[PDB]
């Protein structure tokens, strides 16, 4: 299980660095990938322009949420790309035909200057010679020396970037931090309880069209206690569900906060012809 | 298991058995730690004779000392009363004198003691070869021999015969000390059951008597000691102490802090 | 066992890479036949084309639905060829007849030209002489590093290629994002239920044939309370059945949304000749 | 760990072994605690240095004994004193032995030399420095001590009370879509216990948010801005 | 079987066995962890004396400044109060001593510490081959020759031989020592049993009521405490503690702070 | 058994000799990880000085920078009331001392410590080889011979004496600081047993006291800010 998933320099001039790109760059880009499709704000955002298809909002307020998706999704390839640095075997496979035999120091020069390349190329499989043993553990440390140094500077660069955009939300955001953290808890509380009617009111619907095709329903001890509480009668249209569905910048109606869009919608601020209908007008279908 | 083991505890063969095990032990490391034979020609026998002897008057005097009756009953000597007194002081006298008669029989019979006590005052006459004209050389290679100084110069038998003769003595005397200490034993709980005034089945009654009322006396005068002081505080401070005190606070003056400090 | 199923290498030449294509590409072949028939999605576009039988619905409502089969079904094969890649064993097994002597390396011109084909094929096996050891350790990384190159290329491609349909797939739903998982959590609470009723329903009429040969059924405890609560009266019409069976795309009436088949059937907008009869018409029964 | 013994390298090796990651600890502490973003809201919005100092002290625990441990290996700084043709062996001895082993045990004696140092001003400024805010500062220990009570109690009455009406809230936008509400057993008394009569205004919990020191009037003490709010 | 531990405790025997052998695990301990035996020609009695008789001092000041007791008795003197004061010292005194008594012997059995701080006082008159007519190198190598200087010169037979009598000299003195000891303890008992007003039943109910009174008015004293605070902050901030304050609260001004700062 | 401990907890005999036990096996692991008896010819005493006393005053400041009871006795002394600071001075400072004369008698009865500081100030007068008119090269093997230099030049001798005057001298100083300490221990004791107004009882009394008001004020301000807040949250949304 562990053995299939590690690294394994081939040793070869101009092609061990393509190796060291691959095995590290798609691992960090498949896992840039699940933080994107997981996070919701991403569909609306694209749900955004899906229902406009006008270029209603500008550039500055999708210029926010873009980079506002990306950053909070790129946790997974920092933190592996980091482990990867430490090992420090991609890089020292990746730059071993680059190291310069000349810069090479601690040793008389018994490198030969035949096969350069060839010679570093194949230092990380061990297949070094003995007399150059010295030059392998020189550029032993010496590549993994800039592995790591890279590696520690870039924990640090987001460290820093975590910082800036952290303090430079509370400054700019016109809310203050504590009504921030009841509305964080409002959108990650109501979410809860919305797909929890959801569940419920699809098992309601399921169960009254189970009914019309059988004569009766299967139904667990707690399912009938949901029928008996929650009885539907029909659904929510389209419409209705479009103006849910999108991103939502703390609007405010008359003094009073609104804190998202299904809120925007309950207080009738968000809201002839037919469209994809089952069958034609009702006067076609006279005929 | 508890009360088991507390009944055991009243009988004294357990006692005893521990004791003996005890001073077996303490003894056989002893002798296998801190003793290493000295081979000093001058004084070897001083050695021998206080690893031997001392301990056990140490024994003894402790096993005197720590029981608590034994200054009562001085205090008496210091009729029928003489002859109860006499009585406790024998019945004392068996746990006392348990533990050092261990000690000297266990370390009798193990002879290495013996051995490196008495060796100079052997007899040289039955082997020729200590002749020693000079009469200094003999005692030096008599007591240099039994310590470590094995010396394989066709002298050793001689040595190996002196260290049999005296482990086959002290053997002896382990054994005789044991049955002279047991005839008296026997002969010393036979005056217990003619001189003492009480029958057999009161003298256990009796002491049961003394050990419950020593006991009960103990607990009553703490509990009155108890009682003195908390009427002292209820006096003092206005309460009972680990009482509901939310009543009355007295709040005493500096001079109320001397009074209490009378006893 | 895995051994059972283990790979061999036949270290033979142009029959190796026989062998690898069978024992990666079968399996692989196996796990696509195998998320196609579980997958319910493909026997209701089955039925379509049996039911209709005029080729009714045009092409464009298929291809959609035929990749949503051959998306869900190709999980399999895919991470089947990516392990089997990132093994490395079935590749260099393949390739081994086609390592150019010419471009090896690491070694000086030691490597015979007698047998070319019948040397290079036997490295994966390691009966491979002492004076071309280097030779074959050399194989055995060049080889490698394509087996894993194109292992993580596939993983590359197939995570953009999930990122990829599903921005389309909510781009280009006129649905918003938020509907379809109602939707979805509607057609989970239908198909549990539906697939619970029947079960019920089959136990209640079979319980009232057996009652009927023996004179009474032998109930536990729970089936006695199936036949008290949920008692039938006879079986539903197979055009009823015909009518809830097949593929549906979100119609909808009266701007009120219809979510499946089902749905659809119990409002009404679903619903001379005998097919299959026991017996002939009553007519000729007489006679 | 690795150590690379290159010449002219080393020492930049060192100090971004020992640096970098001390201040992202020192980061990750500052993140965590909340009221350092207190008083941007304050900054935002509009005799402060006594904060900024006790705030940034509380979070920078973690970032000094990492540094301490550090020179307790004392690795570190032996590379950067060697590195600084034989100079290149100097470095290499990590990975001519009189001359070597001399310089050696003067890096070990300067590395440890510098270790007591930072324990000195880290015993000088948790000692000295504390006592001198706290004799200068009127308030009292006891006033003190109700002071970060009273702050300490009052958010976690307050995420309460932030959680509880949040969901009388929510709970009426999702009936206002559906026409019910899958509560649950204990949120189902939840409503009928707190019937809301009307949300806050962005006035209203913007008084209350920013940095408070005792501005007290008619002699009822004021601990925190959302005491002077009522 | 904790209750049975608490009765151990109670009883002095083993809480004095306790600290014998803590006393002989430290001895042990600081002989094997530092010890070096050095040869200073010049001072080397010294450093052996020093280690044989400051530990005993430092655990005989340990032993006695530690009881509360003789800290009460001190007091009390900066008749029947004098011997009940002097009784009340004694008492103690046993486990005062226990502890340096149990070093001293475990040291002088051992014999190392004999045998760096004696070697320097050894006799050569017998010697004929340390006649050293100089006056000078004698010293040197008598005082060099037991701390790790073996030299097989035909010198270390004669070195073994005074090492042996200062190990045997050494145990005699140890042995000698403890006799003594046990002797002084018997006769202060005797004077425990001879200048003690109080008769066979007195003492006990002494001690324990002063072992009581202190500890119920320690407990007393506490609760007192703890009530009048009550009180206090009852009127401080308008509730009492440990209740329910729903009725009224005093919401104090700033000047009233300064009020509870006079303690 | 955890009443039990907290009643040991209660007295201050097991805080000293835990606190002993710590330095003592702190010490130990120290002397061994980063001391190395450092070899310098110019100034090697400013090492074995720093290390004999800084260690040691530096847990001084940690006694008292743990305690809050001075805190109190600095802002009232920035009488009764005066006599009573001396007395919890008096007790806070047997706690605050304790740490560093256990670690002063420990490393200085390991002996590594003075011969590793006070190396360059042994006389040579007594060796008649550690002549060296030109009082150059004296000095240098003088402090290089003690660190790691064993010189097998037939001087080898020189410096096991001196190691054993250094290890002598070392301990003599330790048991003499330990009995001066004890000494001043017992007079200190003995001055708070006289000048003190309290009795031998009422000292307890008022000690205890003090011990159960700081404890019963800090829960009753718990108690009333809790209550404030409450109501406050009443008035704020409507819910208690
Ligand atoms: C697996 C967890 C291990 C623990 C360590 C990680 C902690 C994760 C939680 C805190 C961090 C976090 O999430 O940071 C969040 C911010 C996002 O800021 P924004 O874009 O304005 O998003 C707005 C904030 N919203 C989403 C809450 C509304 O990130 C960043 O600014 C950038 C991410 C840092 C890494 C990538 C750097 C840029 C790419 C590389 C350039 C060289
Ligand atoms: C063991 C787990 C390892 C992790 C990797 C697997 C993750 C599984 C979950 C995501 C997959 C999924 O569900 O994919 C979903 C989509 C289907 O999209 P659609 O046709 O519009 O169907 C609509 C979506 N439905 C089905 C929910 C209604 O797939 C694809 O379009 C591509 C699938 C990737 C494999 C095939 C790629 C093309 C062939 C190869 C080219 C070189």
């Amino acid at each position: 299980l562990f053995s299939v998933v590690a690294f394994h320099c081939p040793c070869s001039p101009a092609r061990n660095y393509l190796y060291g790109l691959a095995a590290i760059g798609v691992p960090a880009l498949v896992l840039f990938i699940i933080g994107i499709i997981l996070n919701n704000h991403t569909w609306n955002l694209v749900a955004e322009c899906q229902h406009r298809r006008t270029k209603n909002c500008s550039a500055a307020p999708t210029f926010l949420l873009l980079s506002s998706i990306l950053g909070r999704a790129a946790v997974a390839p920092v933190t592996w790309s980091v482990i990867s640095l430490l090992r420090g075997e991609a890089y020292v496979c990746a730059l071993s035909e680059f190291v310069d035999p000349s810069s090479l120091t601690a040793r008389e020069e018994h490198f030969p200057s035949a096969h350069a390349t060839e010679i570093l190329a194949r230092f990380p499989c061990k297949e070094n010679p003995d007399n150059l043993s010295d030059f392998r553990e020189e550029v032993s440390r010496r590549l993994r020396y800039e592995s790591q140094l890279f590696g520690w500077l870039l924990i640090g660069v987001v460290a820093i970037l975590v910082f800036l955009t952290k303090c430079l939300k509370h400054y700019c955001s016109p809310l203050s931090y504590r009504q921030e953290a009841y509305w964080a808890q409002y959108r990650a509380n109501e979410d809860q309880l919305f797909q929890r009617t959801a569940e419920v009111h699809s098992r309601v619907l399921a169960a009254n069209n189970v009914r019309r095709f059988f004569g009766f329903v299967a139904l667990n001890k707690d399912d009938e206690e949901l029928i008996a509480n929650f009885p539907v009668e029909g659904t929510q249209p389209r419409p209705q569900w479009n103006a849910i569905t999108g991103v939502y910048l703390y609007r405010e109606n008359q003094g009073l906060p609104l804190y998202s869009r299904l809120h925007k919608w309950a207080q009738g601020l968000a809201g002839d012809n037919v469209e994809m209908a089952l069958l034609p007008s009702a006067l076609e279908v006279l005929f | 298991l508890n009360n088991i083991v507390s009944s055991l505890q009243r009988n004294g063969i357990f006692i005893n058995s521990l004791i003996a095990a005890l001073t077996i032990g303490g003894q056989q490391l002893f002798s296998s730690s801190t003793f290493s034979c000295p081979c000093q020609v001058g004084k070897n026998f001083y050695y021998g004779s206080a690893f031997l002897v001392i301990p056990a008057l140490i024994l003894l005097v402790a096993g005197f000392a720590l029981r608590s009756q034994m200054w009562t009953i001085t205090g008496e000597y210091c009729p029928l009363e003489c002859k109860l007194a006499c009585l406790r002081f024998f019945s004392i006298t068996g746990r006392a004198v348990i533990a050092p008669l261990t000690w000297l029989a266990v370390t009798l019979l193990t002879g290495t003691y013996y051995e490196c006590a008495a060796s100079e005052f052997a007899s040289v006459d039955h082997y020729p070869m200590f002749d020693n004209v000079s009469a200094s050389k003999r005692e030096e290679i008599l007591a240099g021999f039994p310590c470590c100084r094995s010396a394989p110069s066709d002298v050793i038998l001689v040595r190996d015969e002196i260290a049999l003769l005296h482990r086959y003595q002290s053997q002896m005397l382990g054994w005789i000390l044991i049955t002279l200490a047991t005839i008296a034993a026997l002969v010393s709980c036979c005056v217990a059951k003619c001189c003492s005034p009480l029958t057999s089945l009161q003298h256990c009654y009796w002491t049961s008597h003394l050990q419950n009322e020593r006991e009960l006396f103990e607990q009553a005068a703490e509990q009155h000691s108890r009682l003195l002081m908390m009427h002292r505080i209820k006096k003092l401070f206005g309460f009972i102490p680990g009482s509901e005190d939310v009543k009355h606070i007295r709040i005493p003056s500096c001079q109320d802090w001397k009074d209490i400090s009378v006893p």
